[PDB]
């Protein structure tokens, strides 16, 4: 896996180039905004259980066929696996946000997942809706605009971090579409 | 690629865990130490040619036998590869300073080196002479601040120890 | 799916063996016990709606807090899901009686249940109240014969123990 | 694996239906004819060695090229593997007859077998002839009409059980054709 | 296929090694012993029909019961298969002499034999009678030289021991 | 694996034939020339390190892009793997020459190697040039015509052994082309 810094390193190494002042402004800002990134990750991890629960429940209340017989969440064993996958995906999205790079998500979570869900009969479209709901939740928490819970922050702009986490959630559906 | 972030994330993933407080606190160390090592990286980026020249010259000054027939530096092409190799290492040192860990040295410079240098009959002492020269040539506060010096020196010692 | 037949066949297969006498003798037990459990299954199939209604009513009678805001039975939709879940279990009990083993409960009702009910904040005691009510409501010989009762009760206790 | 009973359960569960009196007549008869099923399985297991030996020998005396060089039963190692596969297939057919359902045969024996025999060069047509001979043997034993051995039974009609075992033997060739 | 060469190569490969001196020295043994065993192979190739006839006749002479109904040699077809099988073995013995190791017997004649002969109700003693007859019929120096005899006899004993 | 002798055996066995005088002249010569074969293998193993080093270095001095960034020998880890593969291929070619048969090379080295190099991005054309250089070296050593080193031999003709080792080196490129 790479993080924001080692991403730059990889790109520089492809040109046999040193990383110098001209190349570092983005990483100096990454550092200077690093407390906000830590807060954004805290805001997700601290609500992760409610996020996964509410997103998978939301997927099902919108498409109740998923819990009919033959539905892919029918039985406790299936519903538990689904909830388990929701938590795994959120976990990898949280690592990508902590690292400022998607590689951990793409490499360790998304690689092979489409073929797996195809093999198992896991509906990739319902999966994308669960992931979109968690996207909606995560942006709300990062910007402290969730309706049902607020947390504590020094006031400031976390637009970029919310856009970034959204991009990592969007990667999941891209991978499995 | 070994850094502060990738260490704590890999550990959390091995255990199936979300990031928790000790992971965020580790990464706070990034924020605190970054100025020193980024100062070293920028100084190196800005002056690597002169640094590399001094270090390769020190190698051949110390080991004139390298220029004898059959030895590793027997012609100019081979000599130029030696200074290129020193530059490669200095580039990897710049990358470690930027990343805040040994990952770029470990992956791109150290892994496989023993086998390469043994098979191609490249004496490890010649590399050590170049890197140790550079470590000992560092002049604080002439060249950079004390803590930028500590960061730069730590990766040079790490490479020397990796070669020894 | 765990039954008399699948247990002995799986054991024979793990050992590479043809069916032998103790396998056929085990299956003779099917023939002997089947009338009792099939009597229970038919009674349940024929009256499950009334049974399910009594059991869900007992849950909410015992745990009125479930109807408070934020709790598991906070609205009518959620209440209806709770009685549906009781019906699901009763259906699985009918299936165990038919199969002569716990397989349908184990596979379709118990596996994953702890994780589901913990994650969705569904208190296990509410399920236990429904199933234990049904076990204790059973009236022999009013509702079925003594041995049909033993069979029906054994799967209810098995579920209660699986939830506890 | 499923057995006759859990097959019904699976089919009912696909309709979220209880299994009731109307659904049980077939299974009550399965029970009521259960001693005959036990006898039919005994009649096969008690002659299994002679069945496999005689069937594989029969395959070869009909197609003696199988034991020429380059033939798939040439060498003791090959002949032993063939005899070994004959016994395995009979074993899984005997489990299907004990359970009143083919799932154990299909799942644990037939799944993947075509691709395997293709990969190894095992002739699937000669395999089908060995299996047809064992079918012929099994029907004879179940109905106590084998020419060279009789066993002991209370007299009665075992037509259905013979037709059923034939169907499980026919599944093998269907899978590997 | 087990021989001098394949043994030392397989060992070197298991260890990741180039051929070294003890491998070349082992193979020098090929050069030294080859004349004896190739003499045996040629004699066998040139006379196998008469050898096979004597050995199969000895089997049936020793075990006349084999010709009874239900026994392994109950008809002429079955009798002819028995002499064919002896010929197969003698052919494998010729191959072992040529290769300088037991590989062709091990792979094409011994592997699976126990299962075959048990399942087809072919008594192992009948095979042993044929091979032991042939071992004891060998006449040195009438039929071949002493060391060709030692080579030929060693593979016959190896087969007898493999069947016993 | 097979060797020169067991190759003959395999071919004879396909015809259910004994190996007799008419069939043995080639193997009697194999034996009679066996000291030369041992010397030829010694001449390679004794120079194996210099061979691999010089061949892989030669591949690179002819195509220096291989050690640019993005080049398949760039980094010590890659260069070490390449050198490692050079030594492995020479090792299997040396076993084939000791055995007088290619089977060990084809079975244990060449089988699967194309698909592997394709999967990894290892350039098969540069691989073939490294192997051709080692071919050139091996023929020189076997015939005691290397420019920079001579070894000690009773004088004689080793043309056949050099042609044979060349054929085993040519198999590598055939497999990976
Ligand atoms: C079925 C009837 C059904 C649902 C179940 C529900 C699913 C759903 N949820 C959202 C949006 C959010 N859910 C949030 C979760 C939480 N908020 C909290 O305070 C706790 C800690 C946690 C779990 C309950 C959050 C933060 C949001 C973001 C919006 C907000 O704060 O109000 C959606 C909207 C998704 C979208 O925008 O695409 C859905 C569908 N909805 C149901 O219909
Ligand atoms: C080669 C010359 C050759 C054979 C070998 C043989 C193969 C063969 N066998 C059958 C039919 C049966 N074999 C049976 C086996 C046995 N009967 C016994 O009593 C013992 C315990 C056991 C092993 C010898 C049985 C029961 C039958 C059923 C018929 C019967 O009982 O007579 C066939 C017929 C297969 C078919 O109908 O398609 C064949 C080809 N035949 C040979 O030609
Ligand atoms: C880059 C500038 C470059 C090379 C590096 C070099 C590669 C190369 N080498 C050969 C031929 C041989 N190399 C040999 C190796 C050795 N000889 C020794 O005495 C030691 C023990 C060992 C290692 C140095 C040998 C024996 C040969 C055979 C020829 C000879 O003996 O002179 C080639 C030629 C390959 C071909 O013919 O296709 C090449 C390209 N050449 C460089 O340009
Ligand atoms: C968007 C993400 C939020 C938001 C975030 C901000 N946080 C700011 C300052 C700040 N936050 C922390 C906590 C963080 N640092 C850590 O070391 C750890 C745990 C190890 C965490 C969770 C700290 C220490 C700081 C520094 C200031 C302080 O000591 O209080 C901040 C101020 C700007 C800045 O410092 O960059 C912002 C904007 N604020 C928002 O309003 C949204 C909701
Ligand atoms: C076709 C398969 C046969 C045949 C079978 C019949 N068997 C009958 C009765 C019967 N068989 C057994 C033995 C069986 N039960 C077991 O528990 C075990 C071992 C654990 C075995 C092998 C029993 C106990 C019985 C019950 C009667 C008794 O005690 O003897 C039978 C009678 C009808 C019925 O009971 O269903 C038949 C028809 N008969 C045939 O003629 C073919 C060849
Ligand atoms: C082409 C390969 C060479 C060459 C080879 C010849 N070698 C000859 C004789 C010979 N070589 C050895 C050493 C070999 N035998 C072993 O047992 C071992 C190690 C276990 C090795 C390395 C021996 C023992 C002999 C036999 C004669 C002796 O004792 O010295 C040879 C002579 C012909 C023959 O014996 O077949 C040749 C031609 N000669 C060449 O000029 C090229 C370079
Ligand atoms: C009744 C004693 C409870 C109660 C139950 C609720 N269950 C809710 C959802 C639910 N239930 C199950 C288990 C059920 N599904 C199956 O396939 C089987 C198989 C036997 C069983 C027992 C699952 C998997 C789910 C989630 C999927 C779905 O919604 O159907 C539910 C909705 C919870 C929510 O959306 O937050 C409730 C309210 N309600 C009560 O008051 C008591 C505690
Ligand atoms: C929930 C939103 C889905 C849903 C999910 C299901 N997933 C099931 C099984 C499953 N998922 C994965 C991938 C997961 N495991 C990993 O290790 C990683 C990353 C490291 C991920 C993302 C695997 C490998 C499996 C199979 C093994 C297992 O069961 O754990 C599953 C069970 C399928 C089945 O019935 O056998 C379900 C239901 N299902 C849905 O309907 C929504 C859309
Ligand atoms: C240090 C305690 C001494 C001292 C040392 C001097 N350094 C001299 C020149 C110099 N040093 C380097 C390498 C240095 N520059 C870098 O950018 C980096 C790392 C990023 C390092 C290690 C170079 C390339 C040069 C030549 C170019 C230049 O002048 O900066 C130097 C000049 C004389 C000489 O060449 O020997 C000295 C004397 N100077 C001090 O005052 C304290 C005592
Ligand atoms: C038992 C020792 C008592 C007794 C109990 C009564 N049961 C009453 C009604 C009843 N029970 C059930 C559940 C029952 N029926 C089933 O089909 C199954 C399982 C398959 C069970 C556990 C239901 C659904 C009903 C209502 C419908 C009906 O009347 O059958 C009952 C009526 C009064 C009441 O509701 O409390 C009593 C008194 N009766 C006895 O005589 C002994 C002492
Ligand atoms: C001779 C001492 C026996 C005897 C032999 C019979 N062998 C029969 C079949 C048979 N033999 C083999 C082993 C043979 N095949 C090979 O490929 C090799 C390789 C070295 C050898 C030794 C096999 C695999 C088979 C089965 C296939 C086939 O029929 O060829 C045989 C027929 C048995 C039967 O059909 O029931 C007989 C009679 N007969 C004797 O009287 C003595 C004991
Ligand atoms: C006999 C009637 C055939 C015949 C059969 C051969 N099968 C050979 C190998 C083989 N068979 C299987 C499948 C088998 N193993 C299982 O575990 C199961 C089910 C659980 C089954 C049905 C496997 C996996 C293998 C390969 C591994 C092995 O050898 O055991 C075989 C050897 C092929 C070879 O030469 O390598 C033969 C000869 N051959 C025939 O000619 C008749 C038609
Ligand atoms: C040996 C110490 C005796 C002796 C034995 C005799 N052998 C007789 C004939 C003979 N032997 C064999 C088998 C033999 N020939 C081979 O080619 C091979 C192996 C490759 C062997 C084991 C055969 C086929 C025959 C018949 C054909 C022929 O005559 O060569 C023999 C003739 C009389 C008889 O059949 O009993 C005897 C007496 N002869 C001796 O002088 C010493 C004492
Ligand atoms: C050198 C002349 C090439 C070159 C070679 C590379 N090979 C790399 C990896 C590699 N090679 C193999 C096959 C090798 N392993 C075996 O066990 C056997 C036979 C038994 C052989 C021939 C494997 C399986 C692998 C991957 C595992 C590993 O790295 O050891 C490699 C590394 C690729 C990477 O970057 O990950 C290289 C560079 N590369 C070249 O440019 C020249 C043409």
């Amino acid at each position: 896996m790479l993080d924001a810094f080692s991403r730059v390193v990889v790109n520089s190494d492809a040109k046999a180039a040193y990383v110098g002042g001209s190349d570092l402004q983005a990483l100096k800002s990454f550092i200077a905004d690093g407390n906000k990134r830590l807060d954004a990750v805290n805001s997700i991890v601290s609500n992760a259980s409610c996020m996964v629960s509410d997103a998978v429940s939301g997927m099902i209340c919108e498409n109740p066929g998923l819990i009919s017989p033959g539905g892919n969440c029918y039985t406790n064993r299936r519903m538990a696996a689904c909830l388990r996958d929701g938590e795994i995906i959120l976990r990898y999205v949280s690592y990508a946000l902590l690292a400022g790079d998607a590689s951990v998500l793409e490499d360790r979570c998304l690689n092979g997942l489409k073929e797996t869900y195809i093999a198992l009969g896991v509906p990739t479209n319902s999966s994308i809706r669960a992931v979109s709901i968690m996207k909606a939740q995560a942006v709300a928490f990062i910007t402290n605009t969730a309706t049902e819970r607020k947390m504590s922050f020094a006031a400031g702009d976390c637009t970029s971090l919310a856009s970034e986490v959204a991009s990592y959630f969007d990667r999941v559906g891209a991978a499995i579409s | 690629m070994k850094s502060v972030i990738t260490t704590v994330v890999s550990a959390a993933d091995a255990a199936g865990r979300f990031p928790s407080n000790s992971d965020l606190e580790s990464i706070q160390g990034n924020i605190q130490r970054s100025a020193a090592r980024l100062e070293a990286a920028e100084k190196l980026a800005g002056n690597h040619e002169a640094v590399v020249k001094e270090a390769g010259d020190a190698c051949f000054a110390k080991y004139a036998y390298l220029k004898n027939p059959g030895e590793a530096g027997e012609n100019q092409e081979k000599i130029n590869k030696c200074y290129r190799d020193v530059d490669h290492y200095m580039r990897l040192v710049n990358y470690c300073l930027v990343v805040g860990g040994t990952g770029p040295l470990d992956e791109w410079g150290i892994a496989g080196a023993r086998e390469v240098y043994r098979t191609l009959n490249l004496p490890t002492s010649a590399y050590v002479a170049s890197i140790a020269y550079t470590r000992d040539r560092l002049c604080v506060p002439r060249d950079m601040s004390a803590q930028a010096g500590v960061e730069f020196s730590a990766y040079l010692d790490y490479l020397i120890n990796a070669l020894s």
